[PDB]
């Protein structure tokens, strides 16, 4: 699976370019993946927890602190919650919340549609602030009912989308995100965000060639997005994605086009090279940093599952590409265009083979792949012939059920 | 060359073994075959889900 | 006779089998058409007493007499086939069935509403087995899959036996189980399924292509299989998987070295590989070409370019299989177009 | 008529042959001995007559009529499923059902 022991990891810029609940699943995720360095991880999680009025995730936070902390005291041979933290995070959390619901039941006797609607939000603001994802919905849920004007249903849209982000209902962002694109006719960037909100929820949802579209179609001028996802990620996201399913030229258009995926690849220079070296057919390089950044975002919170088959497309695809300007290339010099063994390449390529889209064979004996160029026509008369023989094998078989319907021949 | 095969510029293929450049002549005057076989397969299976369904 | 043969009173068989051989050799069964239900209760019983004494190996010359005197057409299928086909099964005489079982026979007779369903599935399932034993598979496997979608109310062992054969022959064939058609059949379907678990868990791991779980498989359900009256089937299935793994290699390997072939297929040694690949180049599965001196086994595609007369002739024969098939349906498109029914829905 | 124009062009041609033959027959026996130019040609042109060819000629020739045998194999594969169609479509109304 995934929860591997790799160093060099930067904590404190990942852990401030974003903010909010994604800050702090984020920090957990960090945390609870890469050992080694989950003190460091939980005690900066822990630090930002206790901001903002967390009642049950800082119990779960404090106790694996408290863990970690007894474990360091173990190997080179546990923190206090201050309880006191409770007594006054319950009572000022309390107060202010029966103060704001004390002015929305107001409005509800006011009966005014925008201040049901804005005070609701702002309820379920301070639910999740309050660590309540639930009872965050159900405010935003009834806030939905007292829409008034587009730019009100856009606001409703992205309260949704964040809370379902947490909540990992996907399916509602995904509705709120068409609901917010097709219906306000299709400076202010307001479809850049929503893009960028598909995009991370398709991804998210073992989606690849839309959220790569999705992806590139973001404009850099969103540029602080940092309550669902940061432009580094977003740029890695996008780069990694496109490279699976865009093809080469696909890849050029798509990139050169956006104009905003190219300030994209300027923030991550390495995925940059990654698609350059692909498209100039230097494999070898593109690989072994591939590998590199691997490690990386092995312990990213929406990548770690999916980035494995996502980099094992790009090999497949690497290789596809690789050989078929050749119509026979050696094994030697396609197992020096990268760090894999003569064997190793052999069985990968045996496995393309296999499963197809490479349409090439092995010559074992000398070790040099060659390139099938089948004419069409033989396989044509052969499928064809055997086409024929299944037909007739079917005509026999209705022939003879026909008979035996005719003839009321069946099992009393 | 890799290049200009991969930009479909080049209606060919390169043999690193030899360092030969085998360039597909095109006089074949296929591509219709293809769409052939494609038509037959396709509408011969047609035919079979269709027996096998209404019978 | 049949009134004797009904009574067991029945006297000396070796007089009495003279008596059956001279009236048919002096036959003029000229109205023996109208009581089919008298003569197939007689083979029937002339049948059962064949097993009860174990002596199959005279009664097929004997049945396939009865056969040609009482049916009309060579497309038709009689309840004497089922019994024709047991007798060949028992005795292990698999040479008069086959010119009479690459007949394609679609007529029932109805033997005046005698002729049982059990007669049609038993010559089916007894048919196939006979092809399996010539090793014709194709037509196994053919036999097998219309005895599976014979439409019936209930549930018998000479039904649930021949699913259980039709696995073991796709195996063998296809590498996989043959998906049944959408024409279908009755709960026969509904109930087998549940009831060969473990030849469809033979198809499972089948599917896995390990021939060393494979093999851990079936010693594992040994016994289950022993159920069959052939154990040699599941050899056979191992055989093919084997097979199939050789000819897998020739779609990706153009040149392969006996020792690597030996090692990817799991084999003990070179020799074993260099005799898997002459056997099935005998057999005429295999295109390649060893080369012992560097210990390397060339592969090769096929060699037809389908410019001979001999394509040529094969598609012309296949145009008259075709002509003759689009006649039959012809003919009973017209026979269907004199029913009555037809006829008042149109007027 | 397909064939009868095939049949009316190698009479047009066994026409023009058989002139040819009796001009020659009347050479052997009168006529000018040696009409030059015509004879010469025409021993020529039956040296076309075995026109002969090769293996690529008979390779192209067989391929062309195995496509052309496979084209007449698929239209009366379509043939013969449309006549199996309406009879199956005869057979859901005399018997069955739904």
């Amino acid at each position: 699976n995934y929860v591997v022991e790799n160093p060099s990891l930067d904590l404190e810029q990942y852990a401030a370019s974003y903010s909010g609940l994604m800050r702090i699943e984020r920090l957990q995720f960090i945390a609870d993946h890469c050992p080694t360095l989950r003190v460091e991880a939980l005690k900066m999680a822990l630090s930002f927890v206790q901001r903002t009025f967390n009642v049950d995730m800082y119990e779960e936070i404090h106790r694996k602190l408290s863990e970690a902390t007894r474990e360091l005291q173990n190997a080179p041979d546990p923190p206090a919650l201050d309880t006191a933290w409770v007594e006054a995070t319950r009572k000022k959390a309390l107060l202010k919340l029966e103060k704001l619901d004390t002015d929305l039941k107001n409005y509800k006797g006011n009966s005014i549609k925008e201040s049901i609607r804005r005070g609701h939000d702002d309820l379920g603001d301070h639910y999740l602030d309050c660590g309540d994802l639930s009872n965050a919905l159900k405010c935003y849920s009834r806030a939905r009912d007292y829409c008034t004007s587009a730019k009100h249903v856009i606001n409703m849209c992205l309260n949704v989308i964040k809370v379902s982000v947490y909540l990992q209902n996907w399916s509602h962002v995904l509705s709120y995100v068409s609901k917010a694109e097709s219906t306000p006719e299709i400076t202010q960037a307001i479809l850049t965000k929503l893009k960028c909100a598909a995009g991370l929820a398709e991804l998210a949802a073992r989606k690849y060639k839309q959220a790569a579209k999705c992806l590139l179609l973001a404009s850099f001028d969103h540029c602080d997005f940092p309550e669902l996802l940061s432009p580094s990620n977003v740029a890695i996201y996008g780069g990694l994605c496109a490279l699976a399913t865009f093809d080469r030229q696909e890849l050029q258009r798509n990139v050169i086009s956006s104009s905003s995926f190219k300030l994209f690849l300027e923030l991550e220079p390495q995925v940059r090279d990654i698609i350059f070296k692909f498209y100039e057919s230097k494999y070898a390089s593109c690989l072994k940093m591939l590998d590199e950044m691997k490690d990386n975002l092995l312990l990213d919170m929406y990548l770690a599952p999916h980035v494995r088959t996502l980099y094992t497309q790009i090999r497949n695809r690497a290789l596809i590409q690789y050989f078929s300007p050749y119509v026979s290339a050696d094994m030697h010099r396609m197992a020096a265009a990268f760090n894999t063994t003569v064997a190793a390449l052999e069985d990968e390529l045996t496995q393309l083979i296999l499963e197809g889209l490479i349409s090439a064979r092995v010559d074992s004996h000398s070790k040099i792949l060659y390139a099938r160029d089948v004419d069409q026509r033989s396989t044509t008369f052969e499928k064809s012939l055997l086409m024929g023989k299944e037909f007739q094998r079917r005509a026999k078989a209705m022939m003879l059920r026909a008979a035996v319907l005719r003839n009321q021949i069946h099992v009393k | 060359l890799v290049q200009c095969i991969l930009d479909n510029t080049i209606h060919g293929r390169i043999d690193q073994v030899n360092q030969l450049l085998e360039l597909d002549h095109q006089k074949r005057g296929g591509a219709r075959y293809t769409a052939l076989d494609k038509w037959t397969n396709q509408l011969n299976s047609l035919n079979q889900a269709v027996v096998s369904k209404l019978a | 006779l049949f009134v004797k043969f009904s009574m067991p009173s029945v006297p000396d068989f070796e007089t009495l089998f003279s008596q059956v051989q001279l009236f048919i050799s002096t036959c003029n069964g000229e109205h023996i058409r109208y009581a089919t239900d008298t003569f197939a209760g007689l083979c029937h019983q002339l049948t059962n007493a064949l097993v009860e004494r174990k002596q199959p190996l005279r009664g097929i010359g004997i049945l396939k007499q009865a056969i040609d005197k009482m049916q009309m057409n060579t497309n038709q299928l009689t309840s004497i086939h089922a019994d024709l086909c047991q007798l060949c099964l028992l005795a292990k005489c698999f040479k008069p069935a086959l010119p009479y079982l690459d007949v394609d026979m679609m007529d029932i007779c109805k033997e005046n509403g005698a002729y049982d369903a059990k007669h049609f599935l038993c010559y089916y399932y007894y048919g196939g087995m006979i092809y399996t034993g010539l090793k014709n598979f194709e037509r196994a496997l053919y036999f097998y899959e219309q005895a599976i979608t014979t439409p019936a109310m209930a549930v018998s062992h000479i039904m649930l036996e021949s699913y259980k054969k039709y696995i073991l022959v796709s195996l063998i064939l296809l590498g996989k189980v043959q998906q049944l058609p959408k024409y279908t059949s009755q709960i026969v379907g509904r109930f087998i399924k549940p009831l060969s678990n473990a030849y469809h868990e033979l198809a499972q791991v089948y599917s896995t292509n390990n021939p060393s779980e494979l093999r851990n498989l079936v010693n594992k359900h040994s016994e289950t299989f022993t159920r069959d009256n052939n154990m040699g089937l599941v050899k056979q299935c191992l055989s093919s998987l084997y097979k199939k793994n050789i000819q897998r290699l020739t779609k990706t390997f153009l040149t392969l070295s006996l020792q690597d072939m030996a090692s990817r297929v799991q084999l003990s040694g070179p020799q074993e590989a260099e005799k898997y690949v002459l056997h099935m180049i005998e057999d005429g599965e295999i295109f390649a070409s060893i080369n012992q001196k560097d210990g390397m086994v060339s592969f090769h595609d096929n060699p037809e370019k389908y410019n001979n007369p001999a394509m040529l002739h094969n598609i012309d024969q296949e145009m008259l299989k075709c002509i003759e098939l689009d006649e039959r349906l012809k003919a009973m498109d017209q026979e269907i177009t004199v029913n009555p029914q037809f006829v008042q829905k149109s007027m | 008529e397909h064939l009868i124009a095939q049949h009316s062009a190698i009479k047009m041609l066994h026409s023009r042959v058989k002139l040819i033959l009796e001009y020659v027959k009347a050479s052997e026996a009168g006529e000018v001995p040696f009409n030059h130019e015509i004879l010469r040609e025409a021993y020529a042109l039956c040296h076309c007559l075995p026109v002969l060819s090769t293996d690529k000629f008979k390779t192209d020739f067989y391929d062309q009529c195995n496509d052309v045998g496979l084209m007449a194999y698929l239209g009366t594969i379509t043939k013969t499923c449309n006549t199996m169609n309406q009879f199956v479509n005869k057979f859901n109304v005399l018997y069955d059902r739904q």
